[PDB]
């Protein structure tokens, strides 16, 4: 079958060029009656489509769009690739890639990249404990956590006691803070009885930034 | 009853370079019921009276859908010439049918243009009766080879009717149905 | 552009009920309709185009119907793969898609359990503090927090953040963050995030005072 693989820079700047390439194989480029896609879903949003381009060249665009974005193909190397330029903030999305027998839909699609668009350099993440305290505990049920605050760009990965502690976890979604940086927090809910006998290790991942932070959330009484 | 409804309403039809061909067999056929809407602003019969198929009874009936340009609809007909007559879908000198054709500029016809219907341009020959030609590959109009890459002297064979509803009626959409006793 | 105002925008179902999502063209799209599958984090899957075709492979239980201006997707037995969201796209001048319809798990009213976290020491020695106001394992999505400090009610300096419906108890949980400077931080004594769900009878606020 037809597989997609997308490729390019996940950090843009503003104003500046998009450049996205979609690696076509299992099937040929320029041959066969194929509709070349590129699509893309901002976060929290729908679908958008960008434009997209026929095994003979011609394209046909989001009328939206149509001013910036410019999708070609290079036979040489079957791939086809998309270019947006005069990039602001409102282009972070994840993109992706499709092809489609006709030029209504599209049946076949990549795993898709995400795409971030900001004037915030990358950064590396602050990890802040959230202590267990009284009014952190409710019952016999304590709650704790890490606070991942000030990094770019997304994503990073939180796992607790190096992934011995997956039951009761709950990592919310980053938040794109008025700053420009994400900001995220993870939790998790543990019997009283442990607070002082287990110990409670979150590991925040941010490769983006080579980062790599172990913090041990231990209680506070006050 | 005989499927002639899933052929005449068929939500979506076939370029003309790629026909579709629907056998047809075994079955009660509305003949003169086809004819009983005014819809049809071509319809044309070949070696047979449209009057006298209710009391035929054939072994087979093929059902051949495509969609052309308008002013294209008269090359539909055994003997003529033209591109699609000799590139896209050929019809026999001694053909035994009927063709029905009718203007479909709502469904076929988008705003920005419709590309999903195409035309075999280029051919180094003329196609034999009823003989499809789905190749893409390119066209070498010229010395040097292609190796798959269109240039000088290499070209796409495949036109697509950039079909758009303010264009007039000899370059609107028409869906055509050629059926074949 | 055709604008595509798809309904309802969530939706709870349970296993194996009859699921129906209609999608509404601006203008007449004839029968040129596609309708889409995506789970969080993966790519969109084609079920439906035509508004009426199945997608080979897809499973029978997906149907499509409409015409004109309606259309409507029916699941008739609703299985655990097809909690997920659905877009509809139309494809009579150029394409445009709908907002979608998300198809969550329908359970019994679950009240959250509510936390709250002062700002560690080690952050308001950068200057900021950020407490966090944590409402854990409930249903439906629908909760309100409302911050307060010193009985002043807050809003335009926080944050809220809600996971995907658990794939086990089917619950949802919210992180809301305010962040304020240190000085800031400092001026007051009572920060207090007030929650109000439908499984509460009464407004639940969990507070701490300032040292
Ligand atoms: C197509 O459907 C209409 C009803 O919507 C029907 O009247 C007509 O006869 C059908 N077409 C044919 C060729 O029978």
């Amino acid at each position: 079958q037809v597989q997609l693989v997308e490729s390019g820079p996940g950090r843009v700047k503003p104003s500046q060029t998009l450049s996205l390439t979609c690696t076509v194989s299992g099937d040929s480029i320029n041959s066969g009656i194929n509709y070349w896609n590129w699509i893309r879903q901002p976060a929290g949003k729908e679908l958008e489509w960008i434009g997209r381009i026929f095994t003979s060249g011609t394209t046909h665009y989001n009328p939206s769009l149509k001013s910036r974005v410019t999708i070609s193909v290079d036979r040489s190397k079957n791939e086809f690739s998309l270019t947006l330029n005069s990039v602001t903030a409102a282009d972070t999305a994840v993109y992706f890639c499709g092809r489609g027998g006709t030029d209504d839909y599209v049946d076949y699609w990549g795993q898709g990249t995400l795409v971030t668009v900001s004037s915030a350099s990358t950064k590396g993440p602050s990890v802040f404990p959230l202590a267990p305290s009284s009014k952190s505990t409710s019952g016999g049920t304590a709650a704790l956590g890490c606070l991942v605050k000030d990094y770019f760009p997304e994503p990073v990965t939180v796992s607790w006691n190096s992934g011995a502690l997956t039951s009761g976890v709950h990592t919310f979604p980053a938040v794109l803070q008025s700053s420009g940086l994400y900001s995220l927090s993870s939790v998790v809910t543990v019997p009283s009885s442990s607070l002082g006998t287990q110990t409670y290790i979150c590991n925040v991942n941010h490769k983006p930034s080579n980062t790599k932070v172990d913090k041990r959330v231990e209680p506070k009484s006050c | 009853l005989c499927p002639f409804g899933e052929v005449f309403n068929a939500t979506r039809f076939a370029s003309v370079y790629a026909w579709n061909r629907k056998r047809i067999s075994n079955c009660v056929a509305d003949y003169s019921v086809l004819y009983n809407s005014a819809s049809f602003s071509t319809f044309k019969c070949y070696g047979v009276s449209p009057t006298k198929l209710n009391d035929l009874c054939f072994t087979n009936v093929y059902a051949d859908s495509f969609v052309i340009r308008g002013d294209e609809v008269r090359q539909i007909a055994p003997g003529q010439t033209g591109k699609i007559a000799d590139y896209n879908y050929k019809l026999p000198d001694d053909f035994t049918g009927c063709v029905i054709a009718w203007n479909s500029n709502n469904l076929d016809s988008k705003v920005g243009g419709n590309y999903n219907y195409r035309y075999r341009l280029f051919r180094k020959s003329n196609l034999k009766p009823f003989e499809r030609d789905i190749s893409t590959e390119i066209y070498q109009a010229g010395s040097k080879p292609c190796n798959g890459v269109e240039g000088f002297n290499c070209y796409f064979p495949l036109q697509s009717y950039g079909f758009q509803p303010t264009n007039g009626v000899g370059y609107q959409p028409y869906r055509v149905v050629v059926l074949s006793f | 552009a055709i604008q595509m105002t798809q309904s309802p925008s969530t939706l709870s179902a349970s296993v194996g009920d009859r699921v129906t999502i209609t999608c509404r063209a601006s203008q007449d799209i004839n029968s040129w309709l596609a309708w889409y599958q995506q789970k969080p984090g993966k790519a969109p899957k084609l079920l439906i185009y035509d508004a009426s075709s199945l997608h080979s492979g897809v499973p029978t239980r997906f149907s499509g119907s409409g015409s004109g201006t309606e259309f409507t997707l029916t699941i008739s037995s609703l299985q655990p793969d097809d909690f997920a969201s659905y877009y509809c796209q139309q494809y009579k001048s150029y394409r445009t898609f709908g907002r979608g319809t998300k198809v969550e798990i329908k359970r019994t009213v679950a009240a959250p359990s509510v936390f709250i976290f002062p700002p560690s020491d080690e952050q308001l020695k950068s200057g900021t503090a950020s407490v966090v106001c944590l409402l854990n394992n409930f249903y439906p999505r629908e909760a309100k927090v409302q911050w307060k400090v010193d009985n002043a009610l807050q809003s335009g300096n926080s944050q809220e953040s809600v996971t995907e419906q658990d794939s086990k108890d089917s619950t949802y949980s919210l992180s809301s963050t305010l962040t304020l400077s240190k000085a800031d931080y400092e001026k007051h004594k009572v920060y207090a995030c007030e929650v109000t769900h439908q499984g509460l009878s009464s407004p639940v606020t969990k507070s701490f005072n300032r040292g």
